[PDB]
RNA sequence: GAGUUCAGCGCCUCAUGCUGAAUCCGGUGCGCUCUCGACGGCCAAAAUCCAACGGAAG
RNA sequence: GGACAUGGGUUAGUCGAUCCUAAGAGAUAGGGAAGCUCCGUAUGAAAGGCACGAUUUUUCGUGCCUAUCGAGGGAAUCCGGUUAAUAUUCCGGAACCAGAAGGUGGAAUACGGCAACGUAAAUGAAGUUGGAGACGUCGGCGGGAGCCCUG
C-alpha cells in the first residue's frame, strides 16, 4: 500500500497518473530477483516476602565500604573501609553512635553473642577487639576465648588478639563454635589459607601443599567441612579427616566469592564474569542453574540465614534479589526464582553494590556503596 | 609511557605502555612488577574499499591491561603518552574485574581513537616473530 | 515449510572490484589502440567517392530542380546509414541542418517541397520513409529522449514534458506522439524539443557478430513502409 | 574393516561445491548456469560448515550430490556442446569464405526444446499455476523494454505474442480479480484452478537500462520462461476451447491495436457500463481491466485502430479522461479519474464518480492484497535456547507501526 | 551376586538343587622372571597421527 | 590303532591376516632382437588437482602447487560359566574404539599466575614448520610385580 495517495506514510505521493513517472529501479530489483532463483541458498525450516525499597540512608563512611556485618543480635551493622575508620550503626535507629576509627578488607562479628568479639581485619593484621556497647560479661566471655599467624594479646579500642599473616587478609570467617578462624588470602600461594584456634591462641595451614589462588573460603554449616572457593572451582575440604569432600567447577574465569544456605546443600556462588552459579551438592558438581543479571562484574551473593530469600551484589549498581524455597523431598527439587531487582544505585570508578548483608530476622538487606553509602532495603 | 614488550606469559610478544609502574615493589607482587596495557588484537590492515562497518571491524584493536615484573618486561626507544592513560591505573581497577573491564573497555577506545588518527602506528601493527 | 532465502555468495566485494579492474583494463586498451596506419588505397577511394559525390550534385541541383514529393503523408521519417570521411562541405551543413550531425540518428521531417529537396541532395547518406503511428509510438515510448536544459535527458517524467511544454498545450507523453502524428501547430516546436534517436543496428545471431560492416543491410533511398518493419526489429 | 576416513560420509559426501560441481559435469561456468536456471537448481547451506568442506573455512556455495548426478544425464546438456561445435563450424565458414555454408548453416543451428524441462520441473497444472507469477511478471516486464543486442527482436516478440494471448485469456474467461496501482506500475491479481496469481505490469514508458544488470542471465530465464507461457496457455485455451495460438493478424497488430489483432476463434461488475479512453490514459492497462468485468471499451484512434466507438457516439457511460480540460464535455459519458476504475476493481462496487470527476480531489486507495515485571524477568534468565526474542523481533516492528500509524490519525484530524 | 574350601539338608525320581559360614593378618630376596625409571659407558623405511607458525573468510 | 565303517565338531567391531615398506623383484616410457625374447623403471614421457568467478562472446577466463608384488611398522575387551570334541569368538555380566548425523544443555557474540603451567568450551584459508610413529649395544643402581621362602 504505497502508490498515488494513501495515508499509511508521508515515500512519496503522486496527485495523478500524470505526475507518476517511470520506475527507474524496477530492473534492478526484478535483476535481483533473478539471482533469488539460482543462487538464495534454499534451507527450509519450521516457520512473597518484600524486601521494599530502602527507606534508611546510613552515611557517614568517607570512603568505600569494604566490608559490612550484622552482629549475632543483628540490631547492630559493622562495616569497615578503606578510609580507616569503622562506623557501628544502629539498624533500629541508624545512629552512628560507635564511630571510633581505631584499611579494614573485612570485618565479622563472633557467632556467639555471650563473646560478642567482632575480628577487623586490616592489610594482613587482624585483630579481635570487644566494643565497649555490648554487655560487660559478653566482653569478659569474648576475652577467655583467646586469653603460623602471629598472636599478640583510642575510643573504647578493647583490643583482645591481634594476629599477623604472611600476606594480605582478604576473607574472614568465623567457626560455629567461635574457636576457629579462617583467613583466606589470595597473595600467598604456599600459605593462601590459614587456620586459626583460638583456643589455643595459634594458627596452621590445613593444606600441606597449595597450589593456585584462593578468593573466596568458609565452612560448612552442618558438618565440619571447609569450603573454600578458588579462582576457578571450589574444594570442600573434611577438616575432620582433613581430606577432600568435593570439588564444584563454578564454569567462569575468576570466581568472586560464595554463600551457602542455613541447609549446607544448596549454594549460591558469584563471579567476577559476571555469573551468579546456584549448585546443590545432592544434585551435581555442576551448577543447578546460572544467571548473568549484573550488567558487571558480580561481586558478591548473599543467602539469608532464615527468609528463603538469596541476594546478590554487583559493581554495575544493580542488586538481583531472589526467593528461593528448599524442600528435603528427593522428589522436590529447589524452586528458585528472582524477586526483586534493587536499582537507582551511585557508580563510582565502575563500582556500585560492593557489601551486602541480609538482617538476622527480616528479609531486610543491607548494601553499602562506594559513596559510603548503606541502604536499608526493609 | 615508555613502550614495552613482554616476553612472557600468555601476551607474549605483545608492546604494552607502562600507564603505572610498581618496581618499587608490592604485597602482590614481590618483584619489579608494572601494571601496563598493552595491544593483543592489533587492528586489521583497513581498505578504504571497504565498507564503513568493515573498516571499523578491521581497525578494531582488543587491549590488554595486566601486571608483569621488570625482568619480564623489556624497554623500548620508543614511547607514548595519553591524558587517558594518566591516573587510571590503580589497584583498584585491577582488585573490581568490572573497574578493570571498564578500564580495558576505556584503553580500547582510546588506542582506537590513536589508531585513528593514524598515531602509535608502530606500536598498532603487530610485531613479526 | 518455509525455505528461507539467505544472502547472496557472491561476495559484492570482488565482483566490483572485478568490474573497476575490468573498467581500468578497458580504457587502457583504448587509449593503447591509437594511430593506425592508412594505405595509398583508402586515399584514391576517399577521392573516388568524393568526385563521385560532387559530380551527383551537380546533376540533382542544376537541370533536375524536380522532385516526386512523396504524397499521402505530411509527416516522414530520416535516418542516416552512412557518411563518407573527408565530408563534401555542402553535405557537411546539410545533415546538421537536419540534426544528423551522427550516424544512426532518427529525425522527423514534415513533408513540404523545401524538405524534400534537402533530402533528394543528402538521398545516398539516408534511408527515409512513411513510419505508421504504431512504429512512432514505440519509437517514442522506448527510445525517445529529450532536451531539457539542454543535456541528454531521458523522457522519464511527464512533469518535465509539461514543464519544458506546457506553454504549447503539451502535457504529457501521449500529447507528444499525438501532435508529431498529426503535425499540428506545436509540431516545431515540439521538434526541437525531442532529441534526436539511436537506432544502432542490432547484433543478435553469430552470423551478425562475425560478417563485416553489417548494417542489416540498409540501402539508402527510399524505401516506403520497409522504414516502419526496419523499426519493427530496431524497436 | 579398517578404521574409516574423515568425511566420508554425511555432511562431508552429499554437500559440494560449486568447484567440484564444475569439473564432474565438465561444465564452464556459465554453461552451469544456464542449466541451473532451466533445471530447479539451487545452492543448499548445509547445518556443519566446516564439517562439510573437509574441515576448510572459506565461504563457499554447495549443492546436493544427488542434485549434480541428475545433471550429469540431462540430454540438453549434449545441446550446449553441439552449439559449441556449431560455432566453431560457422567461424570455419566464414574464415574461408563460404557465405552460402554459412547461411545453410545458421538455417540447422542446433536447438533445444524444455517440454521435458517443463514436465520434470511442473508435472502438474496447478503446479504450474503456483509457480508462475514470476514469469507473468518477467514477460510483462520485457514487452515494453528496447530491443538490445543482448537480447533478440524475434525473443521481445515472443513476450508481445504471449503477453497479450494471456491476456485474452482472463477477460475471456473473466477470472482477474484485483488491480492494484503503485509506483512500481499496476499490480495485477487473477486466480485460475482455484490458484491465485498475481504479476506487476511496468509503465509503458522510454526508460533507460542501468548498465550494470547482466543482460546473459536475463537472456536465460526468458528462453525458460517464453517455453513455458505457451505450453500454460496451451492447456487454458484447450480448456477453454479455444483454438491456441490465436491467430494475429500482421495489418491490425501494426496500428497499435492490443488485444484487438489476435482473436479467440463480480465478473459482471461493469456488465452494463460503456467506457470511452481519451487520448491521455493508460490505454494498455485500462483495456485490459474494464473488459475483464465486461466493460464495453472504445478508445482514442490516436491510440489505435480497432476502437469499436467514436467519440461522438453518447452510448458511452463514463468518459474516463485525466485531462486536466474537457473542452467538448459530453453528456451521459460521467467524466471521472481512472483510479475510481481500480478502486471498484477492489472492492467489486460501484464507487462514487463525483469524488474521482475531473479536477476533483483524488481518494486515497487501498491496496487489496493486504506482577506484570515478575511474569516478564523469570523467563528471560531461567531458560535455555532464549526463543524470548521473538517478540523483540516479530511484535517490536509490528508495534512501532501500529503506534505511529494509529497517531496518523489522531494528528491528521487535528489538521482538519 | 562370582569363584574356592568346610558343615548340613532336600530324595523312587534329570532333586542336581538347597542352607550356613570362612575365603584373614603379615614379613622376607647375592633367589628367579619380567617391567619401568635415574646412570655409566662401549661404540630401517613406509603406512598413520598430532601440534605450531601463518592470518584468507566474517 | 593314526585301520575302515557311520555321524558330529573350528562362531570374533576388540585375536591375527586383509592396511605398509625395507633389500630387491618389477609393468610402462623407451631401445635392442631374424626371432622366443632382451635391456630399461627415473629414465630427452604432453605421465597429476586446487582454488577463484552476479556468466565469459550466453564458444573458460584468472591464479597456485609439483605404477606394482614383497614380512619389522599398526586404533579399540576383560571376567565367570558352558561341550563327547569350543572359546579373549559361545553364554551371563561389565566396558572400550572408530565413524556417522542431527537433538539437548552448557558456555559462545576464553582465561589467571613474574613464572614453569592450569581450566568445560575458548574462530584459522592458502602457505610454512615440528613431534610421534621411528629405533645401536653392554654393565651396575633404584621402583614394582609374580614365583619361591616364612610367621
Amino acid at each position: 500500500e504505497e502508490s498515488y495517495n494513501p495515508p499509511e506514510e508521508y515515500p512519496k505521493k503522486y496527485k495523478s497518473l500524470r505526475v507518476v513517472p517511470a520506475y527507474s529501479n524496477l530492473i534492478k530489483e526484478k535483476f535481483e530477483r533473478c539471482l533469488d532463483l539460482y543462487l538464495a541458498p534454499r534451507v527450509r525450516r519450521t516457520k512473597r516476602p518484600f524486601p521494599t525499597r530502602c527507606t534508611n540512608v546510613f552515611i557517614g563512611h568517607k570512603g568505600r565500604v569494604r566490608c559490612l556485618s550484622v552482629h549475632v543480635s543483628g540490631n547492630w551493622l559493622a562495616s569497615g573501609g578503606d578510609d580507616g575508620v569503622l562506623r557501628i550503626w544502629e539498624v533500629m535507629t541508624g545512629r552512628c553512635v560507635w564511630k571510633c576509627s581505631l584499611i579494614i578488607q573485612s570485618l565479622a562479628w563472633g557467632p556467639l553473642s555471650d563473646s560478642p568479639v567482632l575480628a577487623v581485619a586490616v592489610d594482613e593484621t587482624v585483630y579481635f577487639i570487644t566494643p565497649p556497647i555490648f554487655s560487660d560479661e559478653q566482653i569478659e566471655a569474648s576475652k577467655e576465648l583467646f586469653t603460623s599467624a602471629i598472636w599478640r594479646r583510642l575510643h573504647g579500642g578493647i583490643v583482645h588478639a591481634t594476629v599477623s599473616t604472611p600476606s594480605s587478609i582478604k576473607s574472614l570467617s568465623w567457626h560455629r563454635r567461635g574457636d576457629y578462624l579462617a583467613t583466606s588470602s589470595p597473595t600467598s600461594s604456599s600459605q593462601a589459607v590459614l587456620i586459626h584456634q583460638l583456643s589455643r591462641g595459634a594458627s596452621q595451614s590445613p593444606f600441606s601443599k597449595s597450589k593456585g589462588s584462593v578468593q573466596a573460603v568458609t565452612f560448612h554449616p552442618t558438618m565440619p567441612y571447609l569450603l573454600v572457593a578458588t579462582q576457578r572451582y571450589v574444594r570442600i575440604y573434611n577438616l575432620v579427616k582433613q581430606e577432600l569432600v568435593k570439588t564444584l567447577l563454578t564454569g567462569v574465569k575468576w570466581v568472586s566469592s560464595l554463600s551457602v544456605h542455613s541447609s549446607g546443600d544448596h549454594v549460591i556462588i558469584g563471579s567476577y564474569d559476571k555469573r551468579l552459579c546456584w549448585f546443590d551438592l545432592d544434585f551435581s558438581s555442576k551448577p543447578y542453574k546460572n544467571l548473568r543479571y549484573h550488567s558487571r562484574a558480580l561481586r558478591d551473593v548473599s543467602y539469608h540465614p532464615s527468609l528463603p530469600l538469596f541476594c546478590s551484589g554487583s559493581d554495575d549498581g544493580d542488586v538481583q534479589v531472589f526467593h528461593g524455597r528448599v524442600y528435603s523431598d528427593l522428589l522436590a527439587n529447589p524452586l528458585i526464582v528472582p524477586l526483586k531487582i534493587l536499582r537507582n544505585h551511585k557508580v563510582v570508578d565502575n563500582v556500585g553494590v560492593l557489601s551486602t548483608c541480609w538482617h538476622p530476622k527480616e528479609a531486610w538487606l543491607f548494601s553499602a556503596g562506594a559513596g559510603g553509602e548503606i541502604r536499608m532495603w526493609t | 609511557g615508555k613502550v614495552a614488550l613482554i616476553t612472557r606469559g600468555r601476551f607474549a610478544g605483545k608492546k604494552v605502555v607502562i600507564l603505572q609502574a610498581i618496581d618499587q615493589g608490592s604485597k602482590s607482587h614481590p618483584f619489579g612488577h608494572a601494571v601496563v596495557a598493552g595491544v593483543e588484537r592489533y587492528p586489521l590492515k583497513v581498505t578504504k574499499s571497504m565498507g564503513a562497518k568493515r573498516i571499523a571491524r578491521r581497525s578494531r584493536v582488543k587491549p590488554f591491561i595486566k601486571v608483569v615484573n621488570y625482568n619480564h618486561l623489556m624497554p623500548t626507544r620508543y614511547a607514548l603518552e595519553l591524558d587517558n592513560l594518566k591516573g587510571l591505573i590503580t589497584a583498584d581497577t585491577f582488585k573490581e574485574p568490572t573497574q578493570r573491564s571498564a578500564a580495558r573497555k576505556t584503553v580500547k577506545k582510546t588506542f582506537e581513537e590513536k589508531y585513528q588518527s593514524g598515531k602509535s602506528a608502530w606500536f598498532f601493527t603487530p610485531l613479526r616473530f | 515449510p518455509e525455505v528461507l532465502l539467505k544472502k547472496r555468495k557472491v561476495n559484492e566485494r570482488t565482483r566490483k572490484e572485478r568490474v573497476e579492474q575490468a573498467i581500468a583494463k578497458k580504457e587502457a586498451q583504448k587509449k593503447n589502440r591509437k594511430e593506425t596506419f592508412k594505405r595509398a588505397e583508402t586515399f584514391i577511394n576517399n577521392y573516388r567517392q568524393r568526385e563521385r559525390e560532387r559530380i551527383r550534385l551537380n546533376r540533382s541541383a542544376k537541370n533536375k530542380g524536380d522532385i516526386f514529393v512523396p504524397d499521402e503523408t505530411k509527416l516522414l521519417f530520416v535516418i542516416r546509414i552512412a557518411g563518407v570521411k573527408n565530408m563534401p562541405p555542402k553535405i557537411r551543413k546539410v545533415l546538421r541542418l537536419l540534426r544528423l550531425s551522427r550516424i544512426n540518428n532518427a529525425v522527423f521531417v514534415r513533408n513540404n517541397k523545401a524538405v524534400a529537396q534537402m533530402l533528394r541532395i543528402v538521398e545516398p547518406y539516408v534511408m527515409y520513409g512513411i513510419p505508421n503511428l504504431h512504429s512512432v509510438r514505440e519509437l517514442i515510448y522506448k527510445r525517445g529522449f529529450g532536451k531539457i536544459n539542454g543535456q541528454r535527458i531521458a523522457l522519464s517524467d511527464n512533469a518535465l514534458i509539461e514543464e519544458a511544454l506546457g506553454k504549447y498545450d503539451v502535457i504529457s507523453i501521449e500529447d507528444i506522439i499525438h501532435e508529431i502524428y498529426n503535425v499540428g501547430s506545436h509540431f516545431k516546436e515540439v521538434t526541437k524539443f525531442l532529441w534526436p534517436f539511436t537506432l544502432t543496428p542490432v547484433k543478435h545471431s553469430l552470423m551478425e557478430k562475425k560478417v563485416k560492416h553489417f548494417n542489416e543491410g540498409r540501402k539508402a533511398g527510399y524505401c516506403g513502409e520497409e522504414i516502419n518493419e526496419l523499426i519493427k526489429k530496431q524497436v | 574393516a579398517r578404521v574409516k576416513q574423515k568425511g566420508k560420509a554425511g555432511a562431508a559426501r552429499i554437500y559440494i561445491t560449486r568447484n567440484q560441481a564444475l569439473k564432474k559435469l565438465q561444465l564452464t561456468l556459465a554453461d552451469f548456469r544456464r542449466i541451473c536456471i532451466l533445471k530447479g537448481v539451487y545452492p543448499r547451506e548445509p547445518k556443519n560448515k566446516k564439517k562439510a568442506n573437509k574441515g576448510s573455512t572459506a565461504p563457499v556455495t554447495f549443492y546436493y550430490t544427488k542434485d549434480i548426478q541428475y545433471l550429469l544425464h540431462e540430454p540438453i546438456v549434449q545441446k550446449f556442446r553441439e552449439y559449441k561445435v556449431f560455432a566453431r563450424k560457422l567461424s570455419k565458414a566464414l574464415g574461408k569464405g563460404e557465405l552460402e555454408t554459412a547461411k545453410r548453416l545458421e538455417a540447422r543451428k542446433p536447438t533445444y526444446s524444455l517440454d521435458h524441462i517443463i514436465k520434470e520441473r511442473y508435472p502438474t497444472f496447478h503446479d504450474a499455476l503456483k509457480d508462475i507469477d514470476d514469469a507473468l511478471s518477467m514477460l510483462f516486464l520485457f514487452s515494453t523494454m528496447p530491443v538490445t543486442d543482448k537480447i533478440g527482436a524475434a525473443t521481445v516478440a515472443n513476450c508481445e505474442r504471449l503477453c497479450a494471448e494471456f491476456q485474452h485469456y482472463v477477460i475471456r474467461s473473466n477470472s482477474l480479480r484485483k488491480a492494484f496501482l503503485s509506483i512500481k506500475g499496476i499490480y495485477y491479481q487473477a486466480e485460475i484452478f482455484g490458484e491465485q496469481i498475481t504479476w506487476i505490469v511496468p509503465y509503458k514508458f522510454a526508460q533507460s537500462v542501468p548498465t550494470d544488470v547482466d543482460f546473459r542471465i536475463m537472456h536465460t530465464f526468458l528462453e525458460f520462461y517464453q517455453a513455458l507461457m505457451g505450453f500454460v496457455n496451451f492447456k487454458l485455451y484447450n480448456t477453454l476451447g479455444l483454438r491456441y495460438p490465436p491467430k494475429i493478424d500482421v495489418a491490425k497488430s501494426e496500428s497499435a491495436a492490443g488485444l484487438a489483432a489476435y482473436e479467440l476463434e463480480n465478473t459482471s461488475l461493469f456488465s452494463n457500463f460503456t467506457f470511452f479512453l481519451s487520448r491521455e490514459v493508460p490505454r494498455f492497462s485500462l483495456e485490459f481491466v474494464i473488459r475483464a468485468f465486461g466493460g464495453k471499451v472504445g478508445w482514442d484512434p490516436i491510440l489505435g485502430s480497432g476502437s469499436p466507438f467514436s467519440e461522438s457516439d453518447p452510448v458511452i457511460t463514463h468518459h474516463i479522461c485525466d485531462r486536466p480540460h474537457i473542452s467538448q464535455k459530453y453528456e451521459g459519458r460521467i467524466y471521472i479519474q481512472p483510479q475510481w476504475v481500480y478502486d471498484s476493481i477492489n472492492k467489486g462496487i460501484l464507487e462514487r464518480t463525483d469524488l474521482y470527476a475531473c479536477g476533483a480531489t483524488l481518494p486515497p486507495h487501498l491496496s487489496p492484497f493486504v506482577e506484570e515485571k515478575e511474569a516478564k524477568e523469570l523467563s528471560k534468565m531461567m531458560m535455555s535456547n532464549k526463543q524470548r526474542k521473538l517478540y523483540s523481533k516479530l511484535k517490536n516492528e509490528n508495534s512501532k507501526n501500529e503506534n505511529y500509524n494509529n497517531a496518523l490519525r489522531n494528528r491528521k484530524r487535528d489538521i482538519e
